[PDB]
């Protein structure tokens, strides 16, 4: 039962760097999109 | 009447200005003269061919690949488990939710498309397949909770049954659990 | 549009890698997947209605939807890598030296900490 609570630790330290990963990963796409659009839109908005 | 036909072709595209959803691939003039029942002289006819292709980047991004991905989640569903000496959960309220997904699109596919009864479109095809795909699978993951179920009836399973058993399982990626051993070994 | 597909995203991001404990057997995070893909759909579906059968670009929009779809699927694949890894605990052979030095020393890194019944098994 200690081969079990090992591996128990490593999905667990696997969950955590996939939470990581994947809420920066999402930050990053949504945003990023979104502030491009909006400075396309802004841009030629004044600029034009 | 007789065509007059352009540099291009016989329908003049030098105006032409871009369809978002289909492409002209060219154009076609043929003069014809047709005898009909009412007069009893022929009529001359221009008929104007004009070939049109769809542009399918739309349609396959929209409708194709999520339909793809949710029936390859719901196959990954089916057929894994947390554990091999634990009792299998009913994968049929998973098998319901897929399907209600694919209807949802499907029914998105009927809006761009007349009901075509001569023939059966590709992408029908392609929803069929991946709804036949889930139901089979659904019934697997009944046949594997049957399976299990054999072992509380007492007898064994054969001597064929077991050698199959463990021969084809390192060919597929699986392995033998500890207490399986631990209980051979005893 | 943009503000509930992000909002939704983000709420399933947490149900893929969040669990109640750390020793006990995870539970499947597929329907959680499937879900949240139907309510995405759903939501493109809302946005086909204000915008043409546009197959020469990709909007920004449909980028916008793309990426959440690709990060729930890999999110739910992510989920099943997390219990195929638990269950080859069941087989008996150890995690191998390198694994085991790495996972503790990315653990202080990533906000996670050991838990006391591991602490009590390594000792004793
Ligand atoms: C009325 O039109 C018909 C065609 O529908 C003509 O019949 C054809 O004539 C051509 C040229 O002589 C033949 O090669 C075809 O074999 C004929 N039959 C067909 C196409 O079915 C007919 O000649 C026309 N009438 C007159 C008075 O010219």
């Amino acid at each position: 039962n200690i081969v079990e609570l090992e591996w128990d630790w490593v999905a667990a330290v696997l969950e955590r760097v996939f939470l990581i990963f994947f809420t920066i990963c999402f930050l990053f796409s949504a945003i990023g999109i979104n502030l491009y659009g909006w400075y396309i839109w802004y841009t030629e908005n004044h600029f034009l | 009447y007789f065509p007059r036909t352009f540099t291009n072709g016989p329908i003049g595209l030098a105006n032409f200005l871009e369809n978002d959803a289909w492409s002209v691939l060219g154009t076609k003039v043929n003069r014809e003269e047709k005898k009909y029942t009412c007069c009893p002289v022929n009529y001359t006819l221009l008929h104007y061919d004009v070939v049109i292709q769809r542009k399918p980047l739309y349609y396959v991004l929209n409708l194709i690949a999520p339909t793809a991905v949710i029936t390859f989640i719901s196959i990954i569903g089916f057929f894994t488990s947390s554990s091999v000496h634990d009792l299998r959960q009913e994968k049929i309220t998973l098998g319901i939710t897929t399907l209600l997904s694919m209807s949802i699109m499907i029914f998105m596919v009927s809006d761009k498309m007349p009901s075509t009864s001569t023939c059966v479109p590709l992408i029908a095809l392609f929803y069929t397949l991946m709804i036949t795909i889930i139901s089979v699978g659904t019934l697997a993951a009944s046949s594997v909770i049957f399976v299990q179920k054999l072992g509380s009836i007492g007898n064994p399973p054969a001597s064929k049954t077991m050698k199959w058993t463990h021969r084809i399982a390192p060919f597929v990626l699986i392995q033998m659990p500890l207490v399986m051993k631990q209980a051979y070994a005893k």
